[PDB]
């Protein structure tokens, strides 16, 4: 079983610069019919993969000369001479030369952009959910960049980890930012035992955490 | 599908001519992506050559595009035009062979 | 207009069967070969085999030559993937592809004796920054459902700008998902913003208006 080793796992490049992705197979990809079936695909956020290159270096119609595929035998390279906002997404190789066909692990390509502080919003439990003995406090940290970020919850001033669930989005195609959602779930009993609930973000764009909170007394 | 269809032996690709220097260069540069053997039914099951050839071309081209695109390929309208022209010559030659071995 | 449209989400018990379909259009179906790909949760792509659309003959990768059947309906330009004697290991999203260039949207399959659980949908109204930037962010909390997937949209899809729908997370044996949409302070509560959700596995489809 030919193994496709794709590297690196992630790439972060500035628009206009070159990007290089490598894919090495454990065995020669030269098929019996004299051809080398190495394909390069791009899977944008929320989209189904789309092929950009077939037969190692042939471009599919519409694909700019910026992209070039090269190599032979076992060492292949997808190359983008000048990167741009539309290129962000996941790239991966797919060999169809041997049975069974195999896919590379993938290379997430990130396009750098100007720094953005997360826009933070906190939401108390909905009335509809309190009527059932459940209380969820949702906090959104939207459109930020770089991606490294840290959210912390505080109940009446004390850090809280139990009942916290987080979820992150991939880099956005439009503005190239990242978003995050943190949800603190507790029982209505406990929710009513405390007053102030806080959501704190830690991001490069600020020295002090970016805080957002409310008081159960709606005060 | 391919029932009753034999696979003929490999043969040298027909050197077809396109005086336009570009297509000639495109044919030479891409023939490795085209068939070098054909699919046909016993010659006795056809009245003439035109029938054998027309059937051989359609089956050979189709089998070729489905099996190669499975591995990763792209056949343009040029590729298709050149292929039919090339495979037709090979089928006529496959006809002669079958007719020679009675 | 080359497109591959697969059948919807599936929830099945261990030992049951499933027949997933893909209706192609936009090109000569029988001129291209079809590949089948599996993607386990969080895992990468795995090739299952292919189907000769001209011949109808299917070819299975070693791990799939036991309980998998690939078939066609040439006239309808439709491919089928059947999985017999379902096992938990079969839980994943499957794709049909035209050769190597085009992919279907995929169809998620979950296998567990666990019983379907509809999702609860709670609106999320402000309580902080009112008009400190004339921007307002609202949300929609979809919690406690099973199994994946679920579909969510704001106002029947009419509203899709400045909208973030996050990946779902396993509470314990239930999935929770949230979404937020930002709009201008004027626009709301002026105009009505509603959240639309649907949970296939349990024929659930709810709507929640967001109010102050």
């Amino acid at each position: 079983d030919v193994v496709m080793s794709q590297t690196p796992l992630t790439l972060s490049v500035t628009i206009g610069q070159p990007a290089s992705i490598s894919c090495k197979s454990s065995q020669s990809l030269l098929d019996s019919d004299g051809k080398t079936y190495l394909n390069w695909l791009l899977q944008r956020p929320g989209q189904s993969p789309k092929r950009l290159i077939y037969l190692v270096s042939r471009l599919d119609s519409g694909v700019p000369d910026r992209f070039t595929g090269s190599g032979s035998g076992t060492d292949f390279t997808l190359k983008i001479s000048r990167v741009e906002a539309e290129d962000l997404g996941i790239y991966f190789c797919w060999q169809g030369s041997h049975f069974p066909q195999t896919f590379g692990g993938g290379t997430k390509l990130e396009i750098k952009r100007a720094d953005a502080a997360p826009t933070v919003s906190i939401f108390p439990p909905s009335s509809e959910q309190l009527t059932s003995g459940g209380a969820s406090v949702v906090c959104f940290l939207n459109n930020f960049y770089p991606k490294d970020i840290n959210v912390k919850w505080k109940i009446d001033g004390s850090e809280r980890q139990n009942g916290v669930l987080n979820s992150w989005t991939d880099q956005d195609s439009k503005d190239s930012t990242y978003s995050m959602s943190s949800t603190l779930t507790l029982t209505k009993d406990e929710y009513e035992r405390h007053n102030s609930y806080t959501c704190e973000a830690t991001h490069k764009t600020s020295t002090s955490p970016i805080v957002k909170s409310f008081n159960r007394n709606e005060c | 599908g391919l029932g009753g269809y034999m696979l003929g032996s490999v043969m040298s690709r027909p050197l077809i001519h396109f005086g336009n220097d570009y297509e000639d260069r495109y044919y030479r540069e891409n023939m490795y992506r085209y068939p070098n053997q054909v699919y046909y039914r016993p010659v006795d099951q056809y009245s003439n050559q035109n029938n054998f050839v027309h059937d051989c071309v359609n089956i050979t081209v189709k089998q070729h595009t489905v099996t190669t695109t499975t591995k990763g390929e792209n056949f343009t309208e040029t590729d298709i035009k050149i292929m039919e022209r090339v495979v037709e010559q090979m089928c006529i030659t496959q006809y002669q062979r079958e007719s020679q071995a009675y | 207009q080359i497109q591959l449209v697969q059948s919807g989400p599936e929830l099945k018990k261990p030992g049951e069967t499933v027949k997933i379909s893909c209706k192609a259009s936009g090109y000569t179906f029988t001129n291209y070969g079809m590949n089948l790909v599996k993607q386990a949760p969080g895992k990468g792509f795995e090739w299952m085999g292919w189907i000769n659309t001209f011949t109808g003959e299917p070819t299975y990768a070693d791990d799939f030559k036991g309980r998998f059947v690939f078939s066609l309906d040439t006239s309808a330009s439709t491919a089928y993937l059947q999985i017999n004697n379902l096992k938990n290991e079969d839980t994943a999203t499957y794709f049909f592809t035209r050769g190597t260039d085009y992919w279907g949207q995929g169809t998620t399959l979950t296998v567990s004796s666990a019983k379907t659980t509809a999702p609860s949908v709670y609106p999320l109204a402000p309580v902080c920054g009112d008009t400190t930037g004339s921007s307002v962010t609202l949300g929609c909390l979809v919690k406690g459902y099973f199994p994946e997937p679920v579909t969510l949209t704001w106002n029947s899809g009419s509203l899709s700008s400045g909208v973030h729908t996050f990946p779902a997370v396993l509470q314990s044996d239930l999935y929770t998902l949230s979404s937020s949409v930002t709009v201008t302070s004027s626009t709301w509560p002026s105009q009505s913003i509603t959240c639309n959700v649907a949970h296939p596995a349990s024929s659930t489809k709810v709507d929640k208006k967001i109010e102050p």
